[PDB]
């Protein structure tokens, strides 16, 4: 019932506390469902399955039964939070009376609060109230160990002062020991206690919610106890809490108006490997047309390049690594460059690699980049805390470094990714840390060659800026020439306007996912072994071709190569998801090699070598 | 497992153990070491032989020409002007000393 | 934090500013780089250690004296009588605040917001044909020729259709311009123009503005914990025109900066202590000198100017203005500039007023066209013959992003004539105009 | 070496080195892979192995 | 404590028949190990305090090897009474000094209020390093940040780890005790 009183110290009497702690109880217990299950029951079936500590609500389904409670919420949000708590520990443990080891506590979160609020606008008229809000995490400090019900010490005759509880507000303070009668220089028993996890980010109004001349505007938030790492930097997340003033935040010092801070304590931050996986990749891997499907998978908003779609297929999947003793570092990455003429789409390749391959980051030889290629160490801003930031290689250690324009990389980004793509670690040397992160990395890059047109007469080492030794170790490189033709032309232009028109904002091969679990799948637990390939005829292979290559200026197919090759066929084995390589995949890997050679080789010999080679360019 | 080289496989075990130094009655010094270069083509595996041999010595640091990812080549000291101690970045050639 | 408008500095005067407090319901009105009339009291914050020299303070008048061991004298002293400094500051206390220059007396929405006289102003403006020249001739009416430059201008300032496909990738709209040509071309003539023109059109010059202002800062809340993320050139600009002049002479540092905008339509600074990622939409006019300081015709643009190939493939239209020496021409250009300095007032003959084309760029922004199947037709057909054109040679190759840049100018043109949809017109031009933009490279 | 392998016609001429960093040196070997079609397809039926 | 001094007193019983000088049973620290998996520093939630903890790090820096003390004798001020062998507690834990002087005997006056000055020779201290562990580089996650934890080392866990140098370590999770920013309750772990 309602009187002339607020509705805070309303629900601060006695007579109405037992009132609205029956409701909950009641609506609780009896509160069926939409279509008659008794939801409360399997919900907090889980909640003690798991122990989640947590138990989550829907307003519209508390405002639509039991409408006063929902009127009181966002009013005095914290009062009936406590009862709530209260209420939900008496049901779990008239549930599973077994549960009173288990924390001795539940929170209760509510969601779907109707009143969205906006960054912008959050007045002195929300203050301790429960609002909802939208934003994105900025920086989100690591878990900190909170005091909850704390017992002192009193260090001048070690009673135990008994558990105190910490609420938000103002740090609890003891006044003197029941025993001695000191008010003593008391201190906490570190074992007694027993603490509560505490998380500190900072949210702030999204970019594309910000209006034409604006900065966007931060609020803080305080997550405990259970919503601790429920969100990292950059998540765009809803956020639900009391809007919160009163702990000890004033401009009460000198030199300030008499201005206060804010927080949220957040009361419910909501976000905006597997099985059957096995039986789905294999039932497709049947089809055995799945080389040219994921071919055709790779890369759906690009046009042509399809040379480049099956390269970097093969880089995605790898090879195997192998040490025969422990002397021998041989590798299972496949290295990618993309050489070619602008506006070729080599970016929009990178960052569809991006996109797909888990453990993914992206990196520019300008100083532009997101993630840089060197390690070194400092004092992270957004943290102050004195990082190892270690390099965008060892960023990704087990998949992709993503190198665009690889051509202008400093000299310094020179030497890092050399040395890591040669020892495939780096040895950072800087402050006191001298250590050797191991970088795995499968690097794909992109490079526009000298003067922003490939050149056919020259050679693709010396049309190309990169060094002898970095070009060299690339398994794939690959030629990009933007050859002026009207077929060609007529298809790029009608599939760019045709996306254009399609991504108007008036009309708002296999799923990539679906390609991401069978690229996990291929490249963990499937290793297909190599007894079963003409070695003879490989062999034989490097023969004609070095063979052949014998001359003046013309640089031969090496070991490298073979390697690569190899590398390349137990690719196509994984991509088939075989268990054992087959002629089939060996002939494929032959094929792109020798194409990712004679293209690099110059146009005369190329012709050369293309005339004389193409019943393995044939298949 | 490298094919052949046998020369260079006889020079790298020779290299491993290296001499004995020589400091002398006057008080000048003499290398115990070997030094081997190994000039020539891509395709042998001159660097594939440089990491096994990093692997294998007790102590050793395979680099290349232009210092290091995130280290130099030589050793540099730097004096700091807030605390006044001469920091020691310590290059390859000193992190592998003895090596 | 605001201060002193550009018109009233006096000599040699750094421009002032003061604090203005806004209180309830006064309080998000103002905005950064706005140009506000604010009215209200001036008072007085108190202020203390704001100097090394002691000043005016206050204390008690009674007459109390101190005992000995106690007595009031020093730290003590001080404290019982109750010393302290009275040193203040003016900080002016906004009751109200509106824009200087209002652009209204209150598409949809701005419609009813237009009083009866600026729609039917507006309306008859679109009704209007030959609005393009009429546009180019308000907008300049100090130029002559250079039409190309005056209908790249136009159509930047209207802009193109931003788009965003469902993977992600943030298609831009805004459409850069850059100037390119021999010294005394009235190059930064146009960009001053686009400036005291335009709302939200920043300018700035060369090596005359180092990143941290160019883009964005940071600083601590005086009051609070928080940080303020202080505005760049960038941010003033956002959804607007920056106006880089001496555009090739940028350091390297700062024009991989403006290189990420214009990839991006955003700059995310984490720096000192603060994390955000600022939305900068803004397009960008630039004026840049050719090496040796004059246009050589017999090299490619390339190789005449010194910017970063990726930025010069960002950079969506090129205008060649060579300072040839055509006598007809050299008399047009003298009598016009003398007539305008004999009759300053008069002699200027804008047939549409600069507010009345202002709020016409401001309600034509809103409209979005689309385009039609045979718009999409005509596009990549004449595209296809822009490369046969390129297959002699011009003096900067033709690429996708040129037809990019053309379906962004034809979207420009429709915004121009507020049209829902682009039309073989608006298509045959933004070619033509892109056409003469491309010059053959003149070999002897 | 400079010019990519180890052409005949630059010999004494196919090093960049200096001599007096030559002359610290205890063994300096040259690796060329020029005309051996019996130790190649050997070499790829090693690195196969 | 009490493993320590078991150790101490086998010690000594071992090595009984002792020469001149080494007679004082001299402090028998007891470091730790086991064989389980080590669990990863994001695994550190609070429920996981002032228990036994093994995790995977790499060490960024040490800080220098320097003083803290184990036993410390204070002397009053007037009567210059001394208070020897205060047992300092272990780890990063202070210590309020005594407030009024216990002799009931200072003269027909009392000794004043907080008498007490620490007597510096008479402490004996140990060895004591403030290691600044990261989360090792394959453990972190792929968006986030690397996490990190303050170490606190002892007599004969001092300097036998320099920088870089990637460890599995055992010990006990703990919060600051030097006497009792939007958060309250929170001391530094
Ligand atoms: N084959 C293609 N399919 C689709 N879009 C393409 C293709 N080739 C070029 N483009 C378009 O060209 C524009 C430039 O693409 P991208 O970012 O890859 O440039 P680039 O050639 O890598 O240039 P730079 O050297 O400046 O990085 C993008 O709009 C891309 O859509
Ligand atoms: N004789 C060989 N047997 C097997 N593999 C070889 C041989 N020579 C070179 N390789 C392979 O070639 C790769 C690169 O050779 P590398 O060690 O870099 O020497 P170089 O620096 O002269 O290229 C190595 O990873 C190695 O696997
Ligand atoms: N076509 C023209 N029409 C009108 N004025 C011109 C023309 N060409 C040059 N000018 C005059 O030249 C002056 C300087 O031109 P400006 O663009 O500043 O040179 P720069 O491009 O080197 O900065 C302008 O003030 C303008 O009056
Ligand atoms: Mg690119
Ligand atoms: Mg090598
Ligand atoms: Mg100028
Ligand atoms: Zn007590
Ligand atoms: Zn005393």
């Amino acid at each position: 019932d309602l009187k002339g009183h607020s509705v805070r110290e309303w629900v601060s009497m006695a007579g109405p506390r037992l009132e609205i702690h029956h409701r909950f109880k009641n609506f609780l217990r009896t509160h069926v469902d939409s279509h008659g299950h008794n939801v409360f029951k399997e919900r907090i079936s889980d909640m003690c399955k798991e122990n989640r500590e947590s138990l989550v609500v829907n307003y519209e389904d508390l405002a639509a039964r039991e409408h006063v409670l929902a009127y009181f919420l966002p009013e005095a949000p914290a009062e009936l939070l406590q009862i709530f708590d209260e209420a939900a520990l008496e049901v779990v443990l008239a549930m599973y009376p077994k549960y009173d080891r288990i924390t001795n506590h539940i929170h209760v979160r509510i969601s779907h609060l109707p009143l969205v609020e906006e960054l912008r606008s959050l007045r002195q008229l929300h203050l301790n109230q429960l609002i909802r809000t939208s934003g994105v995490v900025t920086s989100c400090t690591g878990v900190l160990p909170q005091l909850s019900m704390v017992k002192y010490n009193c260090n001048k005759c070690n009673f135990v002062l008994g558990p105190f509880c910490q609420s938000q507000n103002q740090e609890v303070k003891p006044g003197s020991c029941p025993e001695c009668q000191s008010a003593g220089p008391f201190e906490v028993n570190m074992e007694e206690t027993i603490y509560q996890n505490y998380q500190r980010i900072r949210i702030q109004e999204s970019p594309g919610k910000v209006a034409a001349g604006r900065l966007p505007r931060s609020k803080d938030a305080i997550l405990l106890a259970d919503l601790v790492d429920s969100c990292k930097p950059g998540d765009e997340i809803e956020l639900t809490g009391i809007y919160h003033n009163n702990y000890d935040g004033s401009l009460n010092t000198a030199n300030g108006f008499p201005v206060f801070a804010t927080v949220i304590l957040a009361n419910h931050v909501a976000k905006k490997l597997t099985d059957e996986d096995v039986k789905m990749i294999t039932s497709l891997s049947k089809d055995q047309q799945i080389g040219e499907k994921i071919f055709a998978s790779i890369a759906p908003s690009i046009y042509g390049h399809e040379d480049i779609k099956r390269g970097l297929a093969l880089a995605l999947f790898g090879g195997e690594p192998k040490n025969p003793g422990g002397k021998h570092k041989v590798r299972g990455d496949i290295n990618v460059l993309l050489c070619g003429d602008p506006g070729t789409a080599k970016s929009q390749f990178l960052k569809y690699i991006e996109k797909v391959s888990s453990r993914a980051i992206f990196t520019t030889g300008q100083g532009a980049s997101a993630v840089g290629l060197t390690a070194y160490v400092q004092r992270h801003p957004v943290s102050r805390e004195w990082t190892l930031e270690a390099g965008a290689l060892v960023l990704a250690d087990r998949g992709v470094c993503l190198i665009d324009e690889f051509d202008k990389m400093n000299d310094q980004d020179r030497t890092s990714i050399h040395e890591a793509m040669e020892q495939q670690s780096i040895s950072i040397s800087k402050a006191g840390i001298v250590t050797s992160l191991q970088a795995r990395c499968t690097v794909i890059a992109a490079a526009n060659p000298i003067g922003g047109r490939y050149d056919p007469s020259l050679t693709f080492s010396e049309n190309v800026d990169l060094t002898e030794p970095i070009i060299s170790r690339f398994d794939i490189l690959c030629v990009v020439r933007d050859t002026v033709d009207p077929v060609q032309d007529e298809m790029l232009a009608r599939f760019v306007v045709g996306s254009h028109v399609r991504h108007h904002p008036s009309n708002k091969p296999l799923p990539q996912e679906v390609l991401k679990k069978y690229i996990i799948y291929a490249k963990e637990r499937v290793h297909p072994k190599l007894n079963q390939m003409d070695q003879d005829k490989v062999a034989k292979m490097y023969s004609d071709l070095r063979k052949e290559s014998m001359a003046t200026g013309s640089i031969p197919i090496t070991v490298r190569h073979i390697e690569s090759m190899i590398r390349m066929a137990e690719a196509h084995a994984r991509i088939h998801l075989r268990d054992y390589v087959i002629e089939d995949d060996v002939n494929m890997a032959i094929r792109v090699m020798l194409e990712s050679f004679i293209d690099t080789q110059k146009f005369s010999v190329m012709r050369s070598m293309r005339k004389t080679f193409a019943r393995y360019l044939s298949f | 497992s490298i094919f052949g080289g046998t020369d260079m496989k006889k020079a790298i075990a020779c290299l491993l153990f290296g001499g004995s130094r020589k400091r002398l009655p006057d008080g000048l010094t003499r290398r115990g070491d070997i030094n081997l270069l190994m000039l020539g083509d891509p395709g042998t595996a001159k660097s594939q032989l440089l990491k096994f041999v990093e692997k294998c010595s007790p102590i050793g640091v395979y680099t290349s020409g232009k210092g290091s990812s995130a280290a130099g080549l030589t050793a540099s000291v730097m004096r700091d002007p807030s605390s006044r101690n001469f920091i020691m970045e310590g290059g390859a050639m000193v992190l592998a000393d003895g090596g | 934090r605001i201060q002193e408008t550009q018109a009233e500095l006096p000599r040699g005067s750094i421009p002032r500013s003061l604090e203005v407090i806004l209180r309830a319901e006064a309080v998000e009105s103002a905005q950064a780089g706005d140009k506000c009339d604010f009215t209200g009291t001036l008072i007085v914050v108190p202020d203390v250690s704001k100097l090394s020299t002691p000043g005016a303070r206050a204390e008690t008048n009674s007459r109390v004296s101190g005992v000995d061991g106690y007595e009031t004298e020093g730290i003590r002293g001080l404290r019982a009588l109750g010393v302290r400094d009275l040193s203040y500051r003016l900080v002016f206390l906004a009751c109200c605040v509106a824009p200087t220059n209002p652009r209204f007396g209150g598409a949809e929405s701005i419609k009813n917001q237009m009083t009866v006289k600026e729609w039917e102003k507006v309306f008859e403006m679109s009704q209007d044909k030959n609005l393009y020249h009429n546009l180019c001739t308000s907008l300049f009416p100090t130029i002559h020729g250079n039409d190309e430059v005056k209908r790249g201008v136009l159509l930047m300032l209207f802009g193109g259709v931003p788009k965003t496909t469902g993977e992600g990738t943030s298609l831009r709209g805004d459409i850069n311009v850059c100037i390119v040509g021999d010294p005394s071309t009235a190059k930064s003539q146009f960009l001053k123009h686009v400036e005291e023109f335009s709302p939200r059109a920043v300018y700035t010059s060369g090596k005359a503005s180092s990143a941290a202002g160019l883009t964005a800062a940071v600083v601590r809340d005086e009051e609070s914990h928080e940080f303020v993320i202080e505005a760049g050139a960038l941010m003033l600009a956002d959804n607007g025109v920056c106006c880089i002049d001496e555009f090739d002479k940028m350091d390297v540092r700062d024009q991989v900066a403006i290189h990420e905008a214009m990839e991006q339509q955003t700059i995310s600074i984490t720096k000192a202590g603060v994390k955000a990622t600022l939305n900068a939409r803004t397009s960008i006019l630039a004026a840049a000198n050719p090496i040796s300081g004059h246009y050589d015709r017999s090299k490619s643009l390339k190789q005449n100017i010194n910017l970063s190939a990726p930025i010069m493939s960002r950079f969506d239209l090129f205008f060649i203005l060579v300072d040839e020496c055509n006598e007809v021409t050299d008399y047009a250009i003298a009598r016009r500039i003398v007539d305008l300095h004999s009759r300053i007032e008069e002699s200027i003959d804008r047939v549409y007023s600069l507010d009345d084309i202002r709020r016409y760029l401001l309600f034509a922004r809103q409209f979005k066209p689309k385009i039609s199947k045979e718009s999409e037709d005509f596009i990549v057909e004449q595209y296809k013959h822009l490369r046969q054109r390129d297959g002699t040679k011009s003096s900067w190759r033709i690429t996708v992003r040129q037809l990019e840049s053309m379906i962004r100018l034809s979207e420009a043109m429709a915004r121009m004539h507020c049209c829902d949809e682009v039309q073989p017109k608006h298509v045959k031009e933004a070619f033509r105009l892109l056409n003469k933009s491309i010059i053959r490279v003149e070999t002897p | 070496s400079v010019f990519g392998r180890w052409d005949e016609t630059k010999g004494e001429d196919n090093i960049d080195f200096m001599p007096t960093i030559l002359s610290r040196f205890d063994m300096i070997f040259i690796v060329k892979d020029e005309h051996n079609e019996e130790r190649d397809v050997m070499l790829a039926k090693h690195v196969i192995t | 404590q009490l493993l320590e001094e078991a150790a101490k007193e086998v010690a000594d019983e071992v090595t009984r028949p002792r020469p001149s000088g080494e007679e004082v049973l001299q402090d028998i620290q007891v470091m730790l190990k086991s064989d389980a998996s080590p669990s990863s520093i994001r695994s550190l939630k609070s429920d996981m305090m002032s228990h036994l903890v093994k995790i995977p790090g790499i060490i960024i820096a040490a800080s220098a090897v320097r003083a803290k003390a184990t036993r410390i004798s204070i002397q009053c001020r007037s009567c210059r009474n001394t208070l020897t062998n205060i047992a300092m507690r272990p780890g990063l834990e202070g210590y309020a000094l005594p407030r009024k002087c216990n002799t009931d005997q200072a003269g027909r006056p009392k000794c004043p209020l907080d008498p007490y000055f620490i007597m510096p020779d008479k402490c004996k201290c140990v060895d004591f390093q403030t290691l600044k562990l990261q989360e090792l580089p394959d453990a972190v996650p792929h968006g986030e940040m690397p996490r990190h934890m303050q170490l606190y080392c002892d007599r004969y866990l001092c300097d036998k780890v320099v920088p870089g140098n990637r460890v599995t370590i055992m010990g006990i999770y703990s919060i600051k005790k030097f006497g009792l920013r939007v958060g309250v309750g929170i001391r530094s772990s």
